[PDB]
């Protein structure tokens, strides 16, 4: 997959996260979105795991 | 055929009523000018009043003509002769022009100029890729140079590269049709809104998009089921009659310009068996242009990485 | 409790415990992502009663209705928003019904409320009692008009002219939409519609008792609603008054103008003396190149830089009166080091808010060397270069393209007071697109 955007991202997401859920924290943090990172840009499924909770 | 002198050294045609009196002139040893600004039909009469002009003894200049998508009309083209080359030295002229798609350039009809080159500015639709065969058809191959004809605002909104719509099924009775069409994914799925589906009544194949806009528009939009590919039914045709039918995809052509593709059927043509709105240009567009930028505004806030 | 700094839910329900003892948030709450769908009434959260930013509800596949969750939620102040909004309600696939029954004032911004598949009872109540500006709010894409059969009971119910309806108002078909009787006028009312003291928003458990309100129109201390904090309280994230011994004592701060801030503002600065004195620049940091710029949100991000060492967008696509914000936020920049565009941004019809602007100086640039850029502003009427305020660029081209609405003449009159001339063809300031349509 080159890009991915829009419910495509949020079901992908889900899937590789799986019941592991999603990493959350206060900006206190960097200005750089997922969307440039994933959807403007070619996108890696490989790094989408790196959103996940560890 | 009939050679025409005009009193002017220079014909404006500004109207129907100014062209009508070039009717069955093929022939016009004079210059011309078109300067057409507003009024229904016009090219349909133009064809009629001048499309059997031939031979052009000065020079062509066409002028804030945004009446005009297509050169359509002036048929038969074959000389300008450059006795009257410009400024530059140029004898076919066509200058702020703000609808214009295409020039009659097309791999029915060649052309030929004598001498005096072609200049073009501020033709916001006509794609600086479509100019590059016409001037290479009509022999003036590499006579321009850089700046005679600018690649700044020539065709800069249009779509100058479009991705081809497959028809994947078909289906007709004696006076409807049924038909179908690949799910064009475009890069990012949210940028299509809709497709458009043209058909008009074409039984001859000699047929182009820009006939006059006599195609009927057909507003079509994708089921939400992903897995279903879309199709129309076409139906109160003419029996016993070939139809021709073409397909072009609705895109938000914003943010990444030409990187917003545009997609366009190839034309088919059937034989069946023996409304449009006003504002829809924005009034759906708003429903997707202010939706698609909150959903990555959304998507980058609530997502952050672990470290 | 006082909840804070902000609370972001995600994953499951079972962390939503965490809600059981706030009453009022001082921060956004977030509800995401809540895939598992399942524990749905196992919880309730009566306490909570004002929450001072936005609310943020997202893909809670499991939720009917808010009712359920935040029946007494009675004020959104929306001193933070999002994107414009103070509260968004989006691809809740499960959601039939708002509820919130008790909510009575939104006192900042306006309501996404969008997608949501199964989601009756929109617009069946009256979004100008509840809020101004309705015309900011934005229900798009729901379930579709006629599908519903939006009720109240015995529809028997609170009535109104629904703009230009005249009706029941339901927020579901169990509830009206509890109002408070035109005899209060500006006042709210308590249970049985018996005006309460006009520093009271929304509800309040006695009539005309300062203590009584729910919550407070202005700022809240010690228990009682007030219209202006104490002597020696400093206004507080919008809503209380406080004193040094939380200032001083918040993580890492100042005092200044009886605001209890993050840090002094433009024309004052610390003096160690002691860690008080904001004693009378103040510069915007970058990390994108292009600081785009497209809601209050992130016009927010601004408030008072005086520098702006980076690249603007501007990209509004609507808003009603957002300028008047903006002048806000933004009118203290004097300068911009980068390059400047304008793109789309047909809400705008003047830059008149970019008040105290001197500087491009063109540090960095588009493509073609402009330093400034305006393009398809279909309605940017004006521009704040009225001779009276001087402008600056101090390096590189102008360029301007598709500004329907704008006076050639007004930007020839720019070109005239920036003294900028030699420096573009036609194109780059045309009057062959640019004003084409002016009156
Ligand atoms: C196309 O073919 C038809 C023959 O059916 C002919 O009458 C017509 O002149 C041709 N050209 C155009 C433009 O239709
Ligand atoms: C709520 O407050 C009570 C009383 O102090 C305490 O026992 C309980 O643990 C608190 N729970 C949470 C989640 O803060
Ligand atoms: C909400 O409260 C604010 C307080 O400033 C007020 O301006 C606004 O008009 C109120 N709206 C309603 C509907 O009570
Ligand atoms: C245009 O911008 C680049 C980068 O700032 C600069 O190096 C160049 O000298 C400028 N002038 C041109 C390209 O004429």
């Amino acid at each position: 997959s080159e890009t991915l955007c829009g419910g495509e991202l949020v079901d992908t997401l889900q899937f590789v996260c799986g019941d592991r859920g999603f990493y959350f924290s206060r900006p206190a943090r960097r200005s750089r979105g997922i969307v440039e990172e994933c959807c403007f840009r070619s996108c890696d499924l490989a790094l989408l795991e790196t959103y996940c909770a560890t | 055929p009939k050679v025409c002198e005009e009193e002017k050294k220079t014909k404006t045609i500004d109207s129907v009523t100014s062209a009508q009196m070039l009717q069955g002139c093929t022939i016009f040893k004079g210059n011309l000018l078109i300067n057409i600004r507003r009024g229904n039909n016009i090219a349909s009469e133009l064809e009629n009043f001048m499309g059997l002009i031939e031979v052009v003894t000065g020079y062509v200049k066409i002028r804030h003509s945004h009446a005009l998508v297509s050169l359509s009309f002036l048929k038969n083209l074959r000389l300008i002769l450059g006795e009257e080359q410009l400024e530059g030295n140029y004898s076919f002229y066509v200058l702020d022009n703000q609808n214009l798609q295409q020039l009659w350039d097309w791999d029915h009809r060649n052309l030929t100029i004598k001498a005096g080159k072609m200049y073009f500015a501020f033709n916001p639709k006509l794609c600086v890729s479509e100019i590059y065969r016409m001037e290479e058809v009509t022999g003036t191959k590499g006579r321009q140079s850089k700046g005679d004809i600018n690649t700044r605002n020539n065709g800069e909104r249009a779509s100058c590269e479009s991705d081809v719509l497959h028809f994947t099924s078909t289906t007709t009775s004696k006076n409807r049709i049924i038909i179908t069409w690949h799910r064009y994914r475009p890069p990012d799925y949210r940028d299509l809104i809709s497709f458009t589906v043209y058909y008009k009544e074409a039984p001859f194949k000699n047929v182009t998009e820009y006939d006059g806009q006599s195609w009927n528009m057909v507003d079509v939009d994708l089921p939400p089921n992903k897995d279903v590919e879309p199709g129309i039914l076409l139906h109160g045709l003419k029996p016993w009659t070939q139809y021709a039918v073409y397909v072009k995809a609705v895109t938000l052509t914003m943010v990444e310009n030409d990187h917003i593709r545009g997609a366009k059927s190839e034309i088919l043509y059937i034989r069946t068996n023996a409304p449009k709105t006003e504002a829809e240009k924005q009034a759906e567009k708003e429903e997707a242009e202010y939706r698609k930028v909150f959903e990555n505004f959304l998507h980058n806030s609530i997502f952050v990485p672990r470290p």
